[PDB]
């Protein structure tokens, strides 16, 4: 037009929402990015009718109107995967949000403010670990760059690349800068540190194993009775004050994986502040690095832009899928996926569709199922055929605590870990606020064979008979509600207490606790067995004869030590196996 | 010739919509030729005028309208089947999936099938010995039948699945089941388990797997059964084979539907779900059985995990009214210990009366399972009005059934997942059962049996 | 006193257990009587407007 | 000035032909007899516009009226004269006073503080309640709400806070902003007159919506106010604490507009947005980094049915840290305010308490105080089940204990301003009816040198 011609330029023709219809958009495609209104705010293409365009705005639709331009990026919801990617803060679209507050001047999230998500001008040193000529494929390592004084981030080929490195060389560079070049079919194609990868689908792997090594989150409760494995994913349900953050938090403390990735999916905003500050104050005392330093942190809070909670997902679990091809075992937290639901709702009526359950859109099910199924244990592409594991934790927040609702029957449809939060629980000041009858894990076999193995003691057996007696517990309840305590036998009185025990001395513990906050597979064994040792000396006893008010009388001392022998160093486990001893020789003593 | 156009009107979602068409037929099978060069095949679920409207199975993501193209290929969506496909995995389309040779297909197949002629039904009455006593004396499964396990998420339905597929035969025959396997939208471990469990009994290379898993694209769950008891039937009625087929989850296909169905903007009927939804579950179930003058048959185990663990939701309940029983599994039954944990209270086989008896398994099946049933239930019932009553708050005799209600559960019904019982084990286990009872409360059994049988 | 506990009992597996299920089955149901009932008219606006 | 109405229907509005309207914008339909009603774009497209008039539809000639926009959405003008002021739901003056000149206007639904400047809340907020400020102590820049039901003495509580809200050690500082929503006449005239009794209007701001207002002004009046708020917190530098009630009648206005719209309806009738409307509401708490001042939130509403899993404080619970819940049990008798400490919480409690803050055994007591009425209560539960005679001799007293901690702690009357040393003074005299050997949560160091 006038003499010259540009781009494709789209105008908008109605706002409604979140929902923006843009004409003239017949170069653009479907799951693609573009700059929506005067202030050119993040919006993806979700549907297309002729030259028409239905598209989903990540940020603020406000002041926004028919006429204004729009205009596409050209490729879809991609995330920047490179060095200088670890410790930060992101939001939901990936952008710094440090950045964010000095480039604009502002403690408050303006809108339409493109920034790049990683630093484009840090100088890193590429060290290049393969030699020239080699025959490279996607997933094969050229290289790797020290990000942290622990964690490596390994420079790895590009999917869709395949050929041979005709030049490489270590020394400083920008990730823009060519590192590397390959000799492909095509032709000779540049390699930065850097590349980008569509957040909506799966990274690809050679195959999905079996997530049979049990994580030690160093949380009795669940380490012992509800295990989760590397590559498992758990579903963390429950009512509003049942403590689900510090739960979250002591899995991102305490896990022994390589790399955390944290996901406020339109949750407080408060618990967002609260990890930025408190996790670079969390040092390991053998790595010498804070948990922050293999953390990335991904933040859209509840009164940030709606569209966004379901971006935010997204980015984290392909940043995830990224640092597991290096062969990682990462830990993918969602806190919390209802919220992800929500807006998957909020969309769905904007786009005049038709609910399935609760408002839900009828896709529901699928979207998180395809979520869930992007974590597991994998091999991961290349010639090196390295395994890396994403362990999925989600955080569910069902209304009035309902588990009944979509989003928690639909992730117990595909996850195996249940770790149901009870809100009576946290009442009576019981944390981790687990409910162990309740609750599930479908590892518990499997993790059962691999404790008996590596322990070389009757581990799965000993769990059984702690779980046992829990539940029985509950039975017992039951009846001392009808008829009172009185009326039950010295043997039930007995399983009461030693279920108690199990209770107050096992399964609670407290996260704030420099000792407690943390418990070693060995210490978990020395203390399960010596609760359950007080329980076999005490049953055999009374087949001797004994009574219950006696031998409960008469240990006053021996039970007592139990209840501390969680608050015991590490360094000093004797201090708790020596109560077996004590036991044995006390019960001696009452039984004469 | 090939059919194709450059004419696509609108995107949205798994629906396309393409214009200036003319000769295409209603369910017939179309690629989508994206502008990247990339193959997506669909399906035409409506044409009118010039326009069609297609469902793609592979979704629409990343798609160009004005660059892309539809080709229509003139017939509806077909299988390649072979005798060649017995130890071959599948995808859900019934494309290979464990890299190995390319099929050459004996013929090609509409995988709607056709419905069989009443007339030619050749009724289905050969006892299947499963080795599960809570089945094949209570809920007797027959070559031939329609029995799905009615189960729940984080129940052990898998485990079931592959005992029955384990350990199912007839009686005085030398003959085993090809096995058809269909995965709906499970997950990876879901699917290896079985996967792995085929292998360790050489049962794989009996067998013809199908999967659609978790991370697939969920409209080809709709596809995907259709592939299976093509397999099945073509396997059975063409290649005089014995088809045990097992199809999991049921439920990921009817929200499948659904989705299409919402897609659509049809007009919903209960929780969104299709008013078609009994007819379409139907053509899939009553897919199954014999046929008078072939030697082969089709045997169906769909399973489902019911929503909120609830039987009354559509897909259950729709199930239930189309199949011939169904065996429940409850999770109070799992939590107790109970392998397999099987309600047999709202079990039920439609199929039992003409399968057992004399000279297909004993003359005292029908009368024991009658009087396990009846005791069971009088048993449960005491069971539950002396948990919350007391011991002491219950008649002499029915303490007793209450007695035989819990031993029934620890001893009958709970067996393991490895244990294969025949029947004459089994049955000489329920009398043990029935001791216990006075011979008075034997209401339901004759004194001919009770003379001959009772201890 | 052995049928002061016999009672005792029962007034209590009626307190505890028997009502107070039927107290809030009774409240589920309401509730998800009223969820479909509204969730109808829903179905129904829409299907007049197509 | 467009003379184009196409459309009316109920509460919403069609205007065509128009140019440059932009989404939620506010309008202005002066009518065919000179009356004069605001309205807010709800779906802008193509040369049309769907709007909705807050005072309603009725009585308006299309072809006579004519439409205005006005290039902005709703907006409060904001002054520093705002403190002993009082408004409607829409910042407009109803206690005959001189209009205030705005130093600016500002966006009501104001802008997203963002998380890596946001400051966790921290120092004291000393309420005069002794079962907040020590069990359940308020935080500065907190949200915190109050669980009450129908009856229940949540106005009293309300003003009582409101008037003894204080910092220490801070002069001319602190203010509160004072929001009702859809509360009766008389209802509102009792804060009202309360305020300027005790002389609380002379630092507060007051935002009052009456029940018969419009339902898009009842549910604008809490936005008026955070507004109003911030701009004395973050650019005045104040200490400010916002309290509103009712916020179930603020549900029940957005669940009525959302009906109005035909949208869909969500679980138990209420909106499928109706969490992320309360959070764009609550999370409006909070400080800044670097800035002097913050906004405090104390949301006041009434659990239908005193059902906690209903929406509105289900909702509100996942959004709020922590919650002070009234029961019938302590009202009917006489406790005042009717405080149940064990399902009420503060989850930031800790971050204004302690040495330099409150005095250093804050936190003992606490947790000292609350376990052992733990035991008084479920020793109570256990005396009149198994009779007093299941009870043993320890278990006299924890019983004892928990009647005197309802009646000496926790009821102190709506109008007793208790200091925090005086607070935990008394703690410490409830404690000493306890026998010290049993005082397992608190050291001995404290022990030594508080116990009497």
């Amino acid at each position: 037009s006038s003499g010259s011609s540009g781009m494709q330029i789209g105008k908008i023709i109605k706002v409604s929402g979140p929902l923006v219809m843009a004409e003239n958009m017949s170069e653009a495609s479907i799951q693609d990015m573009c700059l929506v209104g005067d202030l050119g705010v993040i919006g993806e293409i979700i549907e297309m009718r002729q030259d028409v365009a239905s598209i989903q705005v990540y940020e603020e639709t406000s002041g926004i109107g028919p006429g204004e331009p729009v205009r596409s990026t050209g490729e879809a919801l991609s995330v920047e995967l490179g060095p200088g990617i670890i410790s930060q803060m992101f939001d939901g679209i990936q952008r710094p949000l440090d950045t964010f507050m000095e480039v604009t001047q502002s403690n408050f999230l303006g809108r339409g403010v493109q920034l790049p998500a990683l630093d484009h001008e840090k100088q890193w040193w590429f060290e290049a670990t393969i030699e020239e000529g080699t025959e490279v494929s996607a997933g094969d390592i050229i290289g790797y760059v020290d990000e942290t004084k622990i964690i490596q981030h390994k420079i790895m080929v590009p999917n869709g690349i395949k050929g041979t490195v005709q030049k490489i060389e270590s020394g400083s560079f920008t990730i823009d800068d060519p590192i590397c070049v390959i000799e492909t079919e095509q032709g000779l194609k540049e390699l930065t540190m850097m590349q980008k990868w569509p957040v909506r689908r799966g990274r690809p792997i050679k195959q999905k194993l079996n997530p049979d090594v049990p994580m030690i989150t160093g949380q009795r409760v669940i380490d012992t009775f509800f295990p989760v494995t590397k590559g498992g994913a758990a579903a963390v349900p429950g009512p509003f004050g049942a403590g689900k953050t510090v739960v979250q938090h002591q899995i991102a403390k305490w896990s022994d994986v390589d790399l955390v990735v944290y996901v406020g999916c339109g949750e407080r905003g408060n618990e967002m502040t609260d990890v930025v500050n408190e996790f670079p104050e969390l040092i390991d005392p053998n790595t010498g690095e804070s948990l922050m330093e293999r953390t990335v942190l991904i933040a859209n809070t509840s009164n940030m832009p709606v569209a966004a909670r379901e971006a935010s997902i997204y980015t984290g679990i392909t940043i995830a899928e990224y640092f597991r091809d290096m062969g990682y075992d990462v830990a993918i937290m969602a806190d919390s996926t209802s919220r992800w639901a929500e807006a998957l709702r909020e969309m769905s009526g904007r786009l005049e569709e038709m609910p399935g359950d609760e408002g839900y859109p009828a896709y529901l099910g699928s979207r998180l199922a395809e979520y869930y199924e992007r974590s597991g244990r994998v091999i991961a592409l290349g010639s090196d055929q390295r395994e890396g594991s994403i362990t999925a934790i989600s955080a569910v927040s069902p209304s009035g605590g309902d588990i009944s609702e979509p989003v928690t029957q639909n992730t117990l449809r595909v996850v195996k870990v249940f770790w149901g939060l009870d809100s009576s629980l946290a009442q009576k000041r019981h944390f981790p606020s687990i409910n162990w009858i309740q609750s599930y894990s479908l590892y518990s076999t499997e993790v059962g064979r691999y404790m008996d193995q590596i322990l070389q003691q009757d581990w799965s057996d000993m769990v059984t008979e702690g779980m046992r007696i829990l539940q029985e517990e509950e039975q017992l309840n039951e009846i001392v509600r009808l008829v009172g305590i009185d009326s039950l036998s010295d043997n039930d009185r007995l399983t009461l207490e030693v279920a108690k025990s199990i209770r107050e001395d096992y399964l609670q513990q407290n996260a704030f606790d420099d000792v407690d906050t943390f418990t070693s597979r060995e210490k978990q064994f020395n203390m399960l067995k010596v609760i359950l040792t007080f329980g076999k000396e005490a049953r055999k006893a009374l087949s001797l004869g004994a009574y219950f008010n006696e031998i409960m009388e008469g240990t006053v001392a021996v039970r007592e030590r139990i209840s501390r022998s969680k608050y015991i160093p590490e360094e000093e486990l004797a201090k708790i196996s020596s109560i077996n001893e004590e036991i044995k020789e006390t019960i001696q003593l009452i039984v004469s | 010739m090939i059919k194709e156009y450059r004419t696509i009107k609108e995107v949205v979602g798994p629906l396309m919509a393409v214009e200036k068409v003319s000769g295409v037929k209603y369910e017939e099978l179309i690629e989508v030729r994206m502008q990247n060069g990339e193959i997506r095949r669909g399906q035409v679920l409506e044409v009118q005028e010039d326009k069609a409207m297609v469902q793609i199975f592979e979704g629409t993501s990343g798609i160009n309208l004005k660059n892309s193209s539809v080709r229509f290929l003139g017939h509806p969506l077909q299988l390649g089947v072979s005798e060649d496909m017995i130890g071959r995995v599948f995808d859900g389309l019934g494309r290979p999936k464990d890299n190995g040779p390319e099929i050459l297909p004996e013929k090609y197949l509409d995988i709607n099938g056709e419905v069989i002629n009443p007339i030619a039904r050749d009724y289905p009455d050969e006892f299947i010995q499963t080795g599960i006593s809570a089945i094949d004396h209570l809920n007797t499964l027959v070559r031939g039948q329609k029995l799905p396990v009615f189960s729940g998420s984080g129940l052990p339905h898998k485990e079931l699945a592959a005992q029955i597929a384990r350990q199912a035969t007839v009686l005085d025959s030398s003959d085993d089941f090809a096995v058809v396997f269909a995965a709906i939208g499970i997950t990876f471990e879901e699917a290896e388990f079985f996967m792995e469990d085929f292998r360790q009994t050489g049962a794989i290379d009996r067998s013809v797997m199908f999967m659609n898993l978790a991370n697939d694209p969920a409209i080809e769950r709709i596809a995907t059964p259709r592939m299976a008891l093509t397999a099945a039937e073509y396997l059975a009625y063409e290649k005089g084979m014995h088809v045990l087929v097992i199809m999991t989850d049921m439920t990921n296909y009817a929200e499948a539907l659904r989705e299409i169905s919402a897609a659509r903007r049809e007009v919903p009927g209960r929780r969104g779900y299709p008013g078609y939804l009994y007819t379409n579950l139907a053509t899939l179930f009553e897919r199954a059985g014999r046929i008078r003058g072939l030697k082969g048959s089709v045997t169906q185990i769909p399973i489902l995990t019911m929503p909120e663990d609830d039987k009354t939701h559509p897909i259950p309940d729709l199930t239930g009214y189309i199949t011939e029983g169904q065996i429940i599994l409850t999770r109070e039954l799992y939590k107790s210990g109970i392998q397999p944990p099987i309600d047999v209270l709202p079990s039920l086989s439609r199929l039992k009366d003409k399968g057992t008896g004399a000279g297909k398994t004993r003359e005292d099946h029908a009368a024991t399972m009658n009087q396990l049933f009846a005791a069971y239930a009088q048993g449960k019932q005491a069971k539950e009005l002396a948990v919350v009553l007391g011991e002491s708050a219950l008649s002499d005799i029915d303490k007793i059934y209450a007695k035989f209600a819990e031993r029934f559960e620890n001893e009958y019904v709970n067996q393991g997942f490895y244990t294969n019982r025949t029947i004459t084990e089994t049955l000489d286990l329920g009398w043990e059962l029935l001791a216990m009872l006075p011979r008075t409360e034997l209401k339901r059994i004759k004194d001919d049996l009770l003379d001959k049988y009772l201890p | 006193a052995e049928e002061i506990e016999k009672t005792r009992r029962r007034v209590n597996a009626l307190e505890y257990m028997t009502i107070p299920q039927l107290e809030e089955t009774i409240y589920y149901i309401k509730m998800k009587l009223e969820e479909n009932e509204r969730a109808e008219v829903t179905r129904l606006i829409k299907v007049k407007n197509m």
